[PDB]
């Protein structure tokens, strides 16, 4: 059991009102079978792309979650993972310092 | 540069079904290529760059042939080892596989590469010298006996000094276009003021391929060790790259610091400080 | 170009 290394980000840097797509990038995981979801105010985005699941020289697991999304002063992004490794979902807020 | 080719080939058991969900992908430098996944409508080898449009039907059938021969192989690997660590099919488990070639920038074989590994540890894996065996613990033993017995080393030799080198030569001629190709990153650094008289300053690199990349930060000279903050290189998601340095530095000396990006793509080594809005 | 594997595990 590999515990998910998460990091939510934007494609482009961020603009308040300026269209821009976030990342989900979910990484050294192991078994391949995980649960992402991506959340705008706490609430679960319907439209998430998700990339075919590949694997890196270490063995574990990586995938990327994505979606279009308008960064705003008052709203909130969020990644939700769900993976057998963790006794609680874990969730990472979009900081767009990082 | 170098160059390399590699297959990762995952398959997995799926609890109630005899046949398990088989993936393997292809990479040339690092790039996939080629990818069979046993879960699609038809499954067949399907190209995944550009310029691999350009191989006829009979390569993608041949391609095709041998995944479904792994398909087998894989679930009868996986149904042994079931047995070898007593576990139950009530589970799903993970067999994994990586194998290729390294080439020097002149294309000669530099490696042959081989390895395997269950429920995501290495498990057995052949040495560099392409002859003898790595068991990872007691049940891997027994596979690594049966291989001797077989001679299977030698039949893997053939194929990663031989098909494995020329296939890559004719990947690496095919794909020059698209392979030479980089693009370099785009830098700047922000500010993000902190506690006790301290500002933190994070200098970002995107848009950049390939992902290899340094970025370094010093007070006017000198190179900065361990205090610096470093995300592990991501995808932007449209085939590009990012990565961020951070160093924590007294609100007086933000302009008196600078940041550095090192890649293969840029005409000349960035150098960038913070600068007033 | 892919390879297959001899004996199995």
């Amino acid at each position: 059991q590999k515990t998910p290394q998460i990091q939510v980000y934007s494609r482009h840097p961020p603009e308040n009102g300026k269209p821009n797509i976030l990342n989900c990038y979910v990484t050294q995981f192991h078994p391949p079978h995980i649960e992402i979801q991506m959340l705008k105010n706490g609430k679960k985005i319907p439209k998430v792309e998700m990339s075919d699941m590949s694997f890196s020289k270490d063995w574990s697991f990586y995938i990327l979650a994505h979606t279009e999304f308008t960064p705003t002063e008052t709203d909130t992004y969020a990644c939700r993972v769900k993976h057998d490794s963790m006794a609680e979902p874990k969730t990472v807020y979009w900081d767009r310092d990082m | 540069g170098p160059h390399s080719m590699r297959y990762f080939e995952t398959a997995v058991s799926r609890p109630g079904l005899e046949e398990p969900r088989y993936i393997s992908v292809g990479y040339v430098d690092n790039k996939e290529f080629v990818r069979f996944d046993s879960d699609a409508e038809n499954p067949r080898y399907e190209p995944r760059a550009p310029w691999m449009e350009q191989e006829g039907p009979e390569y993608w059938e041949r391609e095709t042939q041998k995944a479904k021969g792994q398909e087998q192989w894989f679930r009868v690997s996986l149904r042994n080892l079931l047995g070898y660590y007593n576990q139950s099919a009530g589970g799903s488990h993970t067999l994994q596989q990586m194998s290729g070639c390294d080439l020097g920038s002149d294309w000669r074989l530099l490696r042959g590469y081989l390895q395997f590994a269950y429920e995501g540890r290495d498990y057995i894996a052949l040495n560099e010298d392409l002859k003898t065996w790595t068991a990872a613990d007691m049940a891997a033993q027994i596979t690594r006996r049966k291989w001797e017995q077989s001679g299977a080393a030698e039949h893997y030799k053939a194929y990663l000094e031989g098909e494995c080198v020329e296939w890559l030569h004719r990947y690496l001629k095919n794909g020059n276009a698209t392979l030479l190709r980089t693009d370099s990153p785009k830098a700047h650094v922000t500010h993000h003021p902190r506690s006790k008289g301290e500002v933190t300053l994070r200098c970002w690199a995107l848009g950049f391929y390939p992902a290899d990349i340094t970025l370094t930060w010093q007070l006017n000279g000198e190179e900065l060790t361990q205090d610096m903050e470093l995300v592990e290189t991501r995808p932007a998601g449209d085939g590009t790259f990012q990565k961020w340095a951070s160093v924590v530095v007294p609100l007086g000396k933000e302009q008196n610091y600078t940041c550095r990006v090192y890649h293969e793509g840029l005409p000349e080594p960035l150098t960038l400080r913070w600068e007033p809005p | 170009a892919s390879n297959e594997d001899m004996e199995t595990m």
